[PDB]
Formats: C-alpha cells, structure tokens, sequence
RNA sequence: GUUAAGGAACUCGGCAAAAUGACCCCGUAACUUCGGGAGAAGGGGUGCUCUUUAGGGUUAACGCCCAGAAGAGCCGCAGUGAAUAGGCCCAAGCGACUGUUUAUCAAAAACACAGGUCUCUGCUAAACCGUAAGGUGAUGUAUAGGGGCUGACGCCUGCCCA
RNA sequence: GCCGUCGAAGGUGGGACAAAUGAUUGGGGUGAAGUCGUAACAAGGUAGCCGUAUCGGAAGGUGCGGCUGGAUCACC
RNA sequence: AUUAGCUAGUUGGUAAGGUAACGGCUUACCAAGGCAACGAUGCAUAGCCGACCUGAGAGGGUGAUCGGCCACACUGGAACUGAGACACGGUCCAGACUCCUACGGGAGGCAGCAGUAGGGAAUCUUCCGCAAUGGGCGAAAGCCUGACGGAGCAACGCCGCGUGAGUGAUGAAGGUCUUCGGAUCGUAAAACUCUGUUAUUAGGGAAGAACAUAUGUGUAAGUAACUGUGCACAUCUUGACGGUACCUAAUCAGAAAGCCACGGCUAACUACGUGCCAGCAGCCGCGGUAAUACGUAGGUGGCAAGCGUUAUCCGGAAUUAUUGGGCGUAAAGCGCGCGUAGGCGGUUUUUUAAGUCUGAUGUGAAAGCCCACGGCUCAACCGUGGAGGGUCAUUGGAAACUGGAAAACUUGAGUGCAGAAGAGGAAAGUGGAAUUCCAUGUGUAGCGGUGAAAUGCGCAGAGAUAUGGAGGAACACCAGUGGCGAAGGCGACUUUCUGGUCUGUAACUGACGCUGAUGUGCGAAAGCGUGGGGAUCAAACAGGAUUAGAUACCCUGGUAGUCCACGCCGUAAACGAUGAGUGCUAAGUGUUAGGGGGUUUCCGCCCCUUAGUGCUGCAGCUAACGCAUUAAGCACUCCGCCUGGGGAGUA
RNA sequence: UGGAGAGUUUGAUCCUGGCUCAGGAUGAACGCUGGCGGCGUGCCUAAUACAUGCAAGUCGAGCGA
C-alpha cells in the first residue's frame, strides 16, 4: 500500500513543476505543514496555506516560477526512505551544489534547514534535497 | 538490488582463473614434494624435440620441446633466437606465457641459465637471449 | 576315545569328523517389491556366601510363592563346569515363493502355482462317461462353465497370411 | 615388595569420506572437412518454433495442443 | 547448505570428594532437557593483531623483518623441586630411527648462535668480544651472557653521489644511405684551459664513558663520608671494532656506464640482405618474393648504476555497482493462487528513551604513513610535538521522525441493506443436424482418387438411390472488438446444489494493512496405471507412384491414442516474452455491464460521474524500434533472478 | 588536498558485451652491464638425518676439607 507519504508530497512537487501547472491540491498534516513552509522562507513557493481541519485538510500549493517563465525548483532527491536509514554528523553534512539549495533535515528539535543545523552542530535525519 | 537482500546474500564476486594453468599452487603432497608450486621459474627436463606450425590462416613452422616439468605433469615450450644445443632429457629453465596461434604450447625456454646457455647470432636485442659483449 | 609340529598339502569334491550351539546385554553393512535383509556380522557377562534397599498376588497379619539392582568377599587350570541346542562371509547360474514327483539305484533346474492371454459355449449350454434310459457340468446361467499355451512382480512382446 | 581405580602405544573387527589407478565403454569440444544427404534463413520450395510421444544410416519425419518470433493480397 | 539435525554425563538439581577459587571439576540414586534455518553439527584451507600493499575514497589482496599475545621442541603420554613449570638446552616410560660396547649395557636430541648436508628456479661469516643499555647471582672487585654493542658477504631495497664542466667552425678522419650535383652524427672528434667531490700517498685523531670501586668529606644509624647510596668531585681510573667518522698534501681529466625500444597504441626512422622461411606476437597481427611491424650498421627516444622479461596481487574494470548497475525484444520476472515466520507499515495527541543527537570522563601503549624542525655536509633513517581508535561500556540535557506503552479519529480494508451482467464450476436428464455399419427394392458398369496415375473396393449386384435401425462423438446459425475466472481455461438446452467480481451508498465495530524465503493446493496437450466404451480423425504399420534413392510431401487402408470414471507425472513461445501493492501527471475516438440532469421521445438524444475493455497521440524515458493513464514516465515497499559464447540445464 | 584512456564483431552504424594493453608493487627469481659514501632487509619450496664450536650459572664475609 501507500508507504511513507512524505516522498508522494515531494513526488508531486516533481509533477507539476515539469509539466509547468499552477494548483497543487494535497492532503498533508502536521509534519508537512512543518516542511514546505521551510522553502517559502527559501524562495521556492509562492505562497503555503494551513491545513484546514489538521488530518483532512488539503494543503494547498501555488508554485512560482520566474518572469521568463523559467523553473525555479530543478529536482528532487529523497535520501532517508524506509529500508535505509540516513543521519547527520556533526559539522560533516553534505552540501548541495556546493551550498545552493536547501537540505531538509529534522533533528531533535524540529524540521529545520541544514544552514540551522550548522549553529549548533547536530544531526538528526537528512530528509531530503533540492 | 534491495537493502534486505544485500543483508541476506552479500555480493559474491567473480572468481578468476590463471591464465598458465601448470604452475604455482600447492598440489598433491605424497609424504614427500611429490609436487609443489612454481611461482616465476623451475627446472625441467626434455623428453622430446619439437617442431610444429601455426594453425588459424598462418603457414610457418615452430620448434617447441614437449617436457615432462618437475612435479610430474606434462607441458610443450618453446626455444627464443636462434641456437639449439639441446637434446631429450637436458635441463631447462621456464618462464611462462603463451604463443598465439600455436594450438597448445605453453612457456619460453629461458636461454640465459640451463642448459640452454646462451644464444650467438643475436648482437643487438641481447638480454632477452642471454648474448654477452664485454667491450662494452 | 585321545595326540607332538603343520593345518586342505588329501581328493572327482573340505566326503566323513572337528569347531559354532542356551539365556541376558552392547551393537549391526550392501541391498530392496519398504514388510525384509538379521540369530547379519563382529563382541562381552554367568559360580558359591554375606550385608543393606526399592518391585506383584494371596492374607487381619507373623507366614508363604514370584522376582530384579549396586556393593563387599571367597575358590579353582576351567563357573549354561555333566547331557540337550545354528558355523559364518563374498560373488555368480536356474527356478519367484510354501508345496508335490519315479512304494524299492534319479527329489531336481522337472510337475503344480497366483497372475497374462487366446478360443469355445443363450441353457434340454458346450465338454465328457454310457450302445440307450439316465447322469456329471449345476440344484450353476457370460464378473459363470469346458479346453490350448506361458508361468508372481517390473520394462516390454518386433516384420511375413505365398 | 605386592593388590586395586585411571591410563599412551599395540593387537582384533566391521564400517564412513576423499584421493591415486584399471580391461573395455558412452557422449563432448577441438580440424582439414576427403566420405554420405540438404534440415534451417526468400513462401528456403512440406511455413517455422516450444512442450510431449513414437520411428529412422544422417540431419530429422509424422501425431495431438499452444505461439506469431507466419510471406503472399498479411491467410476477407 | 551439492551436509541438516546434533550431542548423551549430554542439559539440571542433589551428594560428598576434588584445585588458587567457581565448577559435570571427576564419580552416585533421581529429574527430561541442551543446541538449532538468527548456520547447531561435519569436512578442506589458516597462527593472530599493531601495521605492510594498492586506492579519489569507500574497499580489495597480504601476515616479513619490528613490537604485544599465543601455542610447540625427532613422535605419543606422565611426573617430580619450588614463589605461580607438565620444563627447548632437565626427567622415568613407550614408538620409529642413527651409531658404538667385552654384544651383559649405555649414550645422542643445533624450529639457541652460525656453518655443512637436503628438496630446490632462491636467501650469508663457523667474527673478536661486556666499554654503553638490560638481565641472574654478591654488601664488592668481578664473574658466565651467540640478549646485545659491532664487523665479515651478496645492486637485495630506497637514498645521496660522481664518470666532469668554463674556453673550443673549416660539416677534420671516416659509416651506412646519395646524381655519392650530396647529407648526417658533429666544436662532436683533433687541440686549448682550469679542476682533483671521488680517489691509484701517510698521519695527527670522536663528543659515543656516565659511572661503579672509594680515596679525596658530604646526607642519618655518621658512633661509622667503612655500610645501601655515592644527593663536592666521583678527576692517581674504564674504547675489540678504531693507525674508524674526519682531513691535509701529492705524477695524473687520466682509471670510473650502460640497457631496452623505435607500425598503431606509445615515446622513437631510414638502405639493402633473406623475402607466408629463420621468425616475430600484449591483441589488430606485419612475411607468398626486402617488409617504416624480422636479424644488421647508422639514427633516435626512454630511464640511468641500473635497464627489460616472468609469475603473483590491487588499480584500469561502473566488469558484484552500500558510496556507483540491470530484466519488452540484448544475459535476467517463478506457469499461477490461498499463505506461516519475516520486511515495511496512514492520521492524532501524550509519555518512554530503546535507535538518533550532542556534553563529560576513562580507555583503544610504543614504533609506521602524514602534519612540522636543530642534526647526520642535504637526503634515506633517528629525535620531539601533532593528528590518527567507540558499531564500546558508563555519566547528564532535547523530545523531531522510526519504536514499546494510554485515548479517541474514519479516506484504507470487511460486513449489512437496494440492484443488475455472465461460455465460473459440479452431478443428473434431454434435444436436433452430419459420419460409419448392418435389412430389402428400383437399379446397374463403374465408384473413387489425382501434376498424372493408381493401390484398392465393384460385376457374387459396389457407389448412386429411398424408408429402416444400430451405435458413439462433437455442439452449425446467435458468435462480434463481447463476457468471465488468479492462471490453465470456459460457447446446444432445462433442472437441484455452488465461488467470486461490480453499481449506488443512509448503516457498522475503528488500521483490523501490503509483500511473501520454506510449506501447501489447482496444472493445455502428450504420456502411464487398473476398468468400461469405441462412429470420425488417426503416430506406429503394410501398400501404389512421384524420387537416381523416399517413414518423406501426395493417395484408399489402418492399431496405441482421442470420450468417461478413479489414481498419478507436473512441463510449453504456460506470452502482454512486461511480478505484486499505493498515489501521481496534455488530450481525442470506440465498445459492455451499471448509476447521475430532463415531458425519462427506447436502443431518440446530449448532459455527467465510476469500473473493466481496444485504437491514435504531447512532456518524459529509451540503443533504436516503440511505450505513452491498462506506461517501458516521475517516486515508495517487498519478493524472484542475471554477470562473455560453447561445454551444459549435461555430470 | 586531485577522479584520463586506446584497440577489436559490420560493407558501414548506434548499443549491450567480453577479452587485451599502458601504471604502482616483490624479505622476487632469472636475462646484460658494472663507480660507490652511507642506510636497511636476507628458508617463502623435503617438518630432509644434523659433525665440530660456544648459549646458565654464581657464591672461598654459608659451611665443610
Ligand atoms: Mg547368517
Ligand atoms: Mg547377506
Ligand atoms: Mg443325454
Ligand atoms: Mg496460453
Ligand atoms: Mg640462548
Ligand atoms: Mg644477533
Ligand atoms: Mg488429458
């Protein structure tokens, strides 16, 4: 069956920046109520609702763009799926594309970036790339 | 393929085989050496003058000597340059690899130190026939 | 009846004799129709006296018969001390088996056999005994009766109808 | 000095596993094709192929099922 | 794992004995367990770590000198003394070997330091010696020290270093190439000029040696610096190597340089001899009358006191791929269901800290690689510092996800109710049309078969032709892209019994899931076993010709088999050549069974929503073909398999 | 801190795919040549019988004689 949702969230990320549609109309919860509201403050997204009703409630998602009609997200890499278990070091987490983009990882202390994790040097899983 | 699996089989690598068969292992041991191993060298003994050809389209003659090596197994050869001053049961030294073409010879009979001692004819290519000049 | 050293050298041939033999234990191969092989083979122990303890039935119970364990000890060359009681193993040949045969020179590899087929018989059946009457087959009726060949089981049974 | 428990080596016997070897024997690759036929690839001149039987010197041939990886006009 | 069971004092209590102690540690009655698909047991190969090798790293291969630990002493047991040996150089015994005796007996154990013998393609002096550091003994001088301080020998490995440079045009002699009308090496050589690291001449001559001993006068017991010390010095003393390391002064640039290659790769070219020959070869291969790819001289290139060849190992090889692959046709998806362990599991809040996170301590000893420096004249090596181990134990904080624990939630999955469509099975009847064989007539010389013909049945009345009755088997027309079952598959009709799927949803407890290594159950036909029944078609089989030859192909004949009941065997181009499960992303056009908006116009119509079913076609992916909402697209989970072609799905 | 490639199936291609070479190593052997100052490592194959040498003693302020 349908194991592990947070990579179909991300999926459909991939889905409808390639064939360049605007409305993404996904049922999400409280952990992906904490991950896409990360890029916003990024420079991903337009702009992230709130889940309506907290299980049930579809989080809505416009994704930008830029004004020649370029992408803006280029792809998507999950790391830390179920079967093969990812975490970080210390200081030693890996960069992506030598520092551009966002690594998304949540460590004790909720879903943060991998910038936030380099004040104070903790681990915690390595979720995803851009 | 699946972390699971690599867990319950691990990747068994592809085993491979020596390309010159009659050498260096530990054989068949029969209260004394019966047979041992040969890593680079060994001696011989001869039990036949050879003379053969080239199988595929070529049409030359080859001179091997088919032996009898020293841990009891049998082997052709052959003789680099030019002098032959061996006879059946003479001492000789190998060193191995194959000569394309010939159908199932096997080493090069070291010219420099057996029997085979030295091969004149040869002034320029010199250390690969074991051919001396002491002027320089 | 016994015999020194040797043990089939005897001889058509281990022919006759000699060894093995009971009960209680450990252990047992190839091969197969899964039952068998198997008592396979090769091995050990046994006598008398004395001390303790656990075992049925009979009986109110002393009493009586049935038994098995360890331990300690004694004696002889030898303890089922006399008589009675399998020698075993490897590989082939023919017949599957138990059976039966030449009373009185032949006990088998011959005869039977369970099974396979082939043919004949619609009932007052065919077949056989009897010149006939009468009977057997049968108070049975094609899953049953008489005859010819082969001889469990396994895999099979090839061409020729002048 | 003698008696007893435990105890290497030795002797006896039936097994168990590899290895060396053996009269002949059955396929296999290698060559160089001399010997006998053309079974595939064109509709290869009987369309091929996969299972499964039975026969023949030699590829192979026929039977019953499935497949197109079956030309023509793709078999209307 | 082409090895699945395994130990029996084995597993346990109890008893007393037993060694430094626990103890089936060895024995005795009872007791029914140990281990195991998470690899128990049994075979062949092996000393193991710190480190060495290669690599971008992750990893692969190795176990030597050098340190820590371990075992063993020609072979197999057993002891004794002492603080803590089953004792290498001791010891009693037993075995196979050497050799002597008076043949009664005894002796011998160089895997100590070397040297000889021996299988070998292969590894060295039978060297003086205790001065330094370390060890036994003694209160000290000292004593034995094959530990060791060092030398004797091999390019064995790395390092450093020379065989010289400054000056020195007329292409001097002269080689093979050449119109040799000529070039090349080549200021090279021939000379001229300095130098002497190195050495063909001997010698002064190490810091490495601090001490000990006492004696020089100090530490307390100084009573007593005699004693343990030598806490003034340790000063009448301690160097085989060593007339060494070093270094000056001399006739002399004079003794001191190779080795492999030179088509393409791959760094480096020319002229003849031989001319598919003597050869050569890492592959393409260059060789049938020279041939830039064979020997030769010239020429060049590489490295350099060293150059090539071999056998072996790692990289090249993303060619076992966790970092880093693949399955439609190229190697690779089980023939397919139910399914145990196992793997993975939606949402919510609250704890727990088991993972994960970071803090703290202790430890994973020297020595190596690296990060640095006085010094050996640099350097190889030494010296000091530095980083380098945890998948660990334990010692506090954090609660984000994965996980045990408390509570409710309803999209997934299941039932209830309302409804249809079916060749989905299994027993029992029943019906029609064609094939074959028997009964008679009318009837009669042909019926067949074919590229052509026959073999054969017929004239004894065959086929043709009619009624007749005997059997057995399939199930025309509907029938089509349709339907159904997980697959193999299932098509005449009626009846009793019997599974699953779907449409619409008010109801219902409330994550009850997906995948499945072994296990287990169905499997097209052919084939086999024991019984029935046997029309047609028909392997095997006999026949005629086609064929030089013919079971072949073609023709009339023909048995096992085909059908049923029962028990087995389980394979196929068992195919969509595409494993299952969930979500996802441009659209047009059919078709079948159902539901949504109409007076429901009846197979009129458009308007929609859901599930199977076919076609055409973007982004994307693909070697290309082609898939492309029923993906071969983007992702997640779990299972199965592949690693050149034969040998071979064989032994 | 730091990570290369070339050749070969066809008349000619793209792909899958093997095999092969260049490089680093050796307590290596063996082939030719030979100046060394200086530093290290030299039974890895029959566990094939071991001459001749030296490797465990010390104490004469134990105590005898
Ligand atoms: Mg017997
Ligand atoms: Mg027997
Ligand atoms: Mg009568
Ligand atoms: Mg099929
Ligand atoms: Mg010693
Ligand atoms: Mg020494
Ligand atoms: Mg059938």
């Amino acid at each position: 069956t349908m194991t592990d949702p947070i990579a179909d969230m991300l999926t459909r990320v991939r889905n409808a920046n390639m064939v360049r549609h605007e409305k993404l109309e996904l049922p999400a919860s409280n952990i992906k109520k904490e991950i896409a509201e990360i890029l916003k403050s990024e420079g991903f997204i337009k702009n992230v609702e709130y889940v309506e009703d907290d299980k049930q409630g579809v989080l809505r998602l416009f994704l930008k763009y830029g004004q020649n009609d370029e992408r803006v997200i280029t792809g998507l890499k999950r790391i830390s799926k179920p079967g093969l278990r990812v975490y970080a070091k210390a200081s030693e987490m890996p960069k992506v594309l030598n520092g551009l983009g966002i690594a998304l990882v949540s460590t004790s202390e909720g879903v943060i970036t991998d910038k936030e994790a380099r004040k104070r040097n903790v681990g915690g899983e390595i979720i995803a790339y851009v | 393929p699946t972390i699971n699996q690599l867990v319950r089989k691990p990747r068994q690598s592809k085993i491979k085989k020596s390309d010159s068969p009659a050498l260096n292992k530990g054989f068949n041991s029969k209260k004394k050496k019966f047979t041992d191993l040969n890593s680079p060298q060994a001696r011989g003994v001869c039990t036949r003058v050879g003379t053969m050809t080239p199988k595929k389209p070529n049409s030359a003659l080859r001179k091997y000597a088919r032996v009898r090596l020293s841990n009891n197994i049998e082997i052709n050869a052959y003789i680099p340059g030019i002098g032959h001053n061996l006879q059946e049961h003479s001492v000789v030294l190998v060193r191995g690899g194959r000569v394309k073409d010939l159908p199932g010879v096997r080493y090069h009979i070291v010219r420099g130190a057996l029997d085979t001692s030295g091969v004149d004819g040869r002034r320029q290519g010199r250390s690969l026939y074991g051919t001396k000049k002491p002027k320089n």
